[PDB]
């Protein structure tokens, strides 16, 4: 028989799990689960679970998803029974979900051997310190950063066995993974016997376990967070990665361990959460592309982008323009030209070149920030550790296709320079932006840039632009820096989103997120194309620039950087074809790099010779 | 509703007449209620100890319930069904079995309690039920309960040892303690409510005083004579400043940090001791006898690799006193600079990654090069340390011996009166507890910059740059000016930053400039 739902509302059992276990109440619960999936109503009126079943058909997903809040909204009695005995409710729920998905789609059971309900948007979350032995054996949500994530491994969902003394047959015992199957008996004979694993009825499922630990903020300050392991169900494996914050809805459970008892001095059971479901905690949009094309101008867009660049930095507009060109980037070339555009900034302390580099870290799609003292060459190449042995990707490798960052330009310089000659740091696959203090001290005009920062002349040539800043004290400059800094402090202060707009005070004409997305859109949706006539003028200008470098160097790599910076200026204008003015501004950027190299030595003569060459237009 | 099992009942006993040290415990004292005074060196994670066990016989499906367990895990001696003769195949059920919370908190005698400075005796205190997570590691606590002896589980089968019971196997006993009761012996409106009525009245009077800033500065280090600039800096650091983070994501440090350099016999170490005593959640240490990495963080393997709390975490949310800073490694100084403005101490060794907030104020005492401060020598380089760290430091105090006969006689008379009359010689304007309450109230207050205050800060930063006319003054000096203005507004109890407060901050920075 099947009990009424009102009769089931009272537990009428020693435990709610026992109430679900009673066969009549279990059949009633399965009927109520199917009826609840049908009874939940969307604003459209279609069942939310029915729409989930249609989505599951389209996705060919093996596991149905059911929100816990939806179970509270309809069949709240089933929801409470699940809160008490999540597995007891969820087995019947998985059968009902398979039935519903198969009713929606014929042969859906042929597609998926077993459909399992997955929780969603669980109501209550418990901290690991808040979690206790009473919380065990019941579903609970846990928010925390995973201490580590084990890789997905093959595992037996069920395992048949063979008795050596008896026949080579046994039941396919399901493996909960809380403990070994440990049947301790033979199926063919009611006595203990050897149980060699038999694959005739064995079921096989992917298994992964990611230990869950409280976040440092979640733990009291000065206290190490408590850690309780989170287990990923089959088809829920690889949902999370080590060191990642996540909110996991899972049944806490305790498992006995002899070593744990020995260490504690008393009998004890190790506790591990088992997630029935996991809810873990920069690409330009299409509407963003339309808005970026609208905001962009055929001329002066570079000026707007430079004003947007380095919003935290005051002054250093040339550095902002160089960093903007590097961030916009260029199309790669293969057969001499490099698609990435390299920028270098040098200045005395307080120049905020590192601040411009931090803004560039936000601007790039996958930027990685590094400093010469902070990162070794081999350490930035990769990291190695025992898993077994496993390797970790380097920081420069981690920054790919998005402008990478460098600072304190000498092992990190070797990683940069080996990357510039190699085209490999493992390929950096990223533009280089430098924020290096000159000689580890306040900038001095007499020192050429090569002396101010140790590097290679080919590295300077490969850089699309080089920037040098000299410290100076002016009354107006002090007033401007003080006004901007006091305004920034007031803006950051709690006393002063509209308040955030008045706080921003329109320091950057283009919002930083919109500008980073616009640079990404101008790199991907727009692909700059070098103009042929402008390129002929630029080739004559490159010959003249090599001659002028001989006069007072300039390289074909610098000309290729001019092509790439022209692509970057076209990106700043969001033009698929590089403008002649874009190529001219790129030649100006490369000429600025050449002038910045040996600045005091050759800058005046270079400017006099390049007044006509720096801009073709 | 599910049928309710009988509730477990706990009985806690507090205010025992006598408290004994861990060394005072004896094997004869086992089995009797006792109160123990000590510091909890560590605490085990809360665990579900099998207080009651329920087993099922596989042979006849007979089931036992809530079987009591000894120190080792136990199973029913015989099958409950008279027909079945099963003594094995017992399968536990987590629901039918009852598990109490379990936590072992290691404790040790007080290092001050040890007379000869010998290693304190350690005792294992068992916390269960509500007692689990009722104490914190590194905090002194008094535990009351029955002393216990732990037999060897391997000898049970799961030095001299009892045998012939175990059978042939010897059994060694490990002493332990079970604590029935655990007691720890170690917004402005919310703080006022926490304060008693009399404490609130006293704090209100002190806050109402217009000379509260000067009175607190004088009250700092009552035994010490002179070094009023150091006293004012210590008061400003203890008061602290409001934290702020830019919309771009850059986060400034709200806590004040200072480094003091001066000749020996100036009681800079005494100032560090007074500051460590005053500041809650503070740890004092001598730099020369210390480990650089160990101070910042610790890592150890736990019975698997784990993470142990570092010494800097003991100073978190409070002042950190550093003695013999010059004797300490410049590598450690650079490590502090690496974890000063960015904070965020992290671990990447042993295959386990861990994070630490590392939010604290830093105070240091050092002897300048040559054993005495050299006025001719520049403020930077007198104590070898990183230039960015020196810039980020709010102030660099200079201590120089005064040959004035009046000052010499005054210091001699003060020291003699101290030696003669103990604490009576000192006459601080405010009591230590009252000053601590005032510091807490000021910390509850968050000073806000005024527009005139911002203009004054602009002018003061320009004046500092003119004084540079380079390395001594920077935007970090401006940040120190803002932090000191917030601290001065806290000391003066003014709700908002004032141009006079910014002027006092600039005066302190100029005194550091010397």
């Amino acid at each position: 028989e099947e009990l009424t739902l009102e009769s089931l509302s009272n537990v009428k059992a020693n435990s709610y799990s026992e109430w679900i276990t009673q066969p009549n109440v279990s059949r009633t619960i399965a009927r109520e689960l199917k009826s609840f999936l049908l009874e939940y109503t969307d604003e459209t009126g279609r069942s939310v679970y029915g729409a989930r079943i249609r989505t599951l058909g389209e996705m060919n997903s093996e596991s149905l998803e059911v929100n816990y809040r939806h179970l509270a909204e309809s069949k709240a009695i089933l929801a409470l029974f699940l809160a008490k005995c999540p597995e007891e409710m969820l087995k019947i729920f998985d059968l009902v979900a398979m039935e519903a998905t198969e009713l929606h789609y014929p042969d859906y059971a042929r597609i998926h051997s077993e459909i399992h309900v997955r929780i969603s948007d669980f109501p209550t979350i418990y901290s690991l310190r808040e979690l206790r032995e009473s919380n065990l054996s019941s579903l609970v949500r846990v928010t925390g950063v995973v201490t580590r994530r084990t890789g997905v491994f093959p595992q037996l969902k069920y395992v048949k066995f063979n008795c050596l003394k008896c026949g080579s047959i046994l039941g396919p015992f399901f493996q909960d993974s809380n403990e070994e199957i440990r049947i301790s008996f033979c199926t063919n004979c009611k006595s203990k016997g050897p149980f060699r694993v038999n694959g005739e009825k064995t079921v096989y499922r992917n298994y992964q376990r990611v230990t869950l630990q409280e976040a440092p903020g979640t733990v009291p300050p000065g206290r190490l967070p408590r850690h309780r392991e989170v287990i990923l169900l089959a088809d829920l494996v690889d949902v999370s990665k080590p060191g990642e914050e996540v909110e996991v809805t899972g049944i806490y459970k305790n498992n006995y361990d002899g070593n744990l008892n020995a260490k504690n001095g008393f009998p004890v059971f190790a506790t591990i959460i088992e997630a029935n479901s996991i809810k873990r905690r920069f690409s330009w949009t299409e509407e963003e592309e339309r808005e970026f094309r609208k905001i962009s101008r055929d001329r002066g867009i570079i000026d707007k982008i430079i004003s947007s660049m380095a919003p935290s930095i005051y002054g250093h507009r040339d550095i902002k323009t160089a960093v903007a060109c590097s961030l916009f980037g260029g199309v790669p070339k293969n057969v001499s030209i490099r698609g990435d555009i390299n920028v270098l900034l040098l200045g005395d302390p307080g120049t905020a070149k590192s601040q411009i580099l931090k803004y560039v870290e936000k601007t790039a799609h996958r930027a990685v920030f590094a400093t010469g003292q902070g990162a070794s060459a081999v350490g930035l190449t990769a990291s190695v550790r025992k898993d077994e042995w496993t390797l970790e990707g380097g920081a420069l490798v981690l920054a790919d296709k998005g402008v990478c960052l460098i600072d304190e330009f000498d092992q990190d310089r070797t990683s940069i320079h080996e990357a510039m000659e190699q085209q490999s740091i493992l390929q950096a696959r990223c533009s280089i932006i430098a924020a290096a203090n000159p000689n580890g001290g306040r900038y001095n005009s007499t020192l050429p840039l090569a002396q101010n920062v140790s590097l290679t002349e080919p590295i300077l040539s490969r850089f699309d632009i080089l920037c040098v800043v000299r410290d100076l004290v002016d009354e107006e400059a002090d007033e401007r820096l003080a006004t901007f800094v006091v305004d920034s402090h007031v803006r950051s202060h709690p006393e002063n989103l509209q308040r955030q707009r008045k706080k921003e005070e329109e320091i950057s004409p283009i919002p930083q997120e919109l500008l980073m997305k616009y640079i990404h859109y101008a790199r991907t949706k727009i692909y700059p194309k070098l103009h042929q006539m402008d390129m002929d003028k630029v080739s004559r200008v490159y010959a003249d620039l090599r001659r002028e470098s001989i006069s007072t160097p300039i390289t074909v790599r610098h000309l290729e950087s001019i092509l790439r910076i022209a692509e970057s200026f076209a990106k700043m204008r969001l033009s698929e074809f590089v403008s002649s003015y874009d190529l001219d501004r790129a030649i100006k950027v490369v000429v600025d790099s050449f002038v910045d190299a040996q600045k005091v030595s050759v800058r005046r003569q270079l400017r006099r010779s390049f007044a006509i060459y720096t801009l073709g237009h | 509703s599910p049928e309710q099992t009988e509730r477990v009942f706990q009985i806690s006993f507090f205010n025992l007449p006598t408290v004994h040290r861990i060394r005072d415990i004896r094997s004869e004292k086992i089995g009797s209620l006792l109160s123990i005074s000590g510091t909890v060196t560590r605490t085990s994670e809360v665990r579900p100890e099998l207080y009651k066990a329920s087993f099922t016989c596989d042979m006849c499906r007979a089931i036992v319930d809530n079987v009591e367990q000894s120190f080792k895990y136990t199973e029913p001696t015989f099958c409950p069904n008279p027909s079945c003769e099963n003594r094995a195949f017992w399968t536990l059920n987590v629901t039918r079995s009852r598990f109490l919370d379990w936590q072992k908190v290691r404790i040790q005698e007080n290092a001050n309690e040890i007379p000869t400075g010998s290693m304190p005796r350690t005792l294992d205190v068992i916390l269960r039920g509500d007692s689990v997570e009722r104490a914190k590691p590194g905090d002194r606590c008094k535990f009351t309960g029955v002393e216990i002896v732990v037999p060897d589980v391997t000898q049970l089968g799961l030095n001299s040892g009892v045998t012939g019971l175990l059978g042939v196997r010897d059994l060694t006993y490990k002493i332990s303690f079970l604590a029935c009761h655990v007691i720890s012996i170690g917004d402005q409106e919310v703080f006022l409510n926490s304060l008693s009525s009399d404490e609130i009245n006293e704090l209100k009077e002190m806050v109402k005083d217009e000379h509260i800033y000067d009175k607190l500065v004088r009250s700092i280090a009552p035994a010490v004579f002179g070094h009023e600039a150091v006293k004012k800096g210590i008061l400003l650091q203890m008061l602290g400043g409001v934290h702020k983070s830019t919309v771009e994501g850059i986060k400034l440090r709200g806590d004040i940090n200072i480094c003091v350099v001066g000749d020996p016999s100036t009681s800079k170490s005494q100032f560090l001791k007074y500051v460590v005593g005053f500041a809650p959640r503070s740890v004092y240490t001598s730099g020369k006898a210390s480990s650089a990495a160990g101070l910042t963080a610790a890592v150890v393997r736990d019975e698997d690799y784990t993470i142990e709390a570092g010494a800097l975490m003991l100073a978190d949310n409070g002042i950190c006193c550093i003695d013999e800073f010059d004797k300490m490694d410049i590598s450690d100084q650079v490590a502090i600079h690496e974890a000063m403005e960015q904070q965020t101490i992290s671990i990447a060794k042993a295959g386990i990654h861990a994070t630490l907030n590392a939010r604290t104020s830093i105070l240091a005492a050092a002897n300048p090069v040559g054993g005495r401060y050299n006025r001719k020598l520049s403020l930077r380089g007198n104590l070898n340390m990183t230039a960015p760290i020196m810039s980020r430091f709010d102030l660099f105090f200079v201590i120089l011996d005064d040959c004035n006969e009046k000052i010499d006689t005054e210091l001699a008379s003060h020291i003699v009166d101290l030696h003669m009359k103990r604490d009576e010689a000192i006459e601080p304007p405010f009591s230590a507890e009252q000053l601590r309450r005032y510091i807490k109230y000021a910390r509850t207050f968050k000073p806000i910059l005024t527009k005139e205050a911002r203009s004054y800060l602009v002018e003061k930063y320009k004046e500092l740059r003119k004084d540079d006319a380079s390395y001594r003054i920077t935007v970090r000096q401006l940040e120190s000016m803002i932090r000191l203005s917030e601290a001065i507004a806290r000391a003066n109890c003014v709700d908002e930053i004032t141009p006079s407060f910014i002027a006092e901050a600039y005066d302190l920075l100029r005194q550091s400039i010397i």
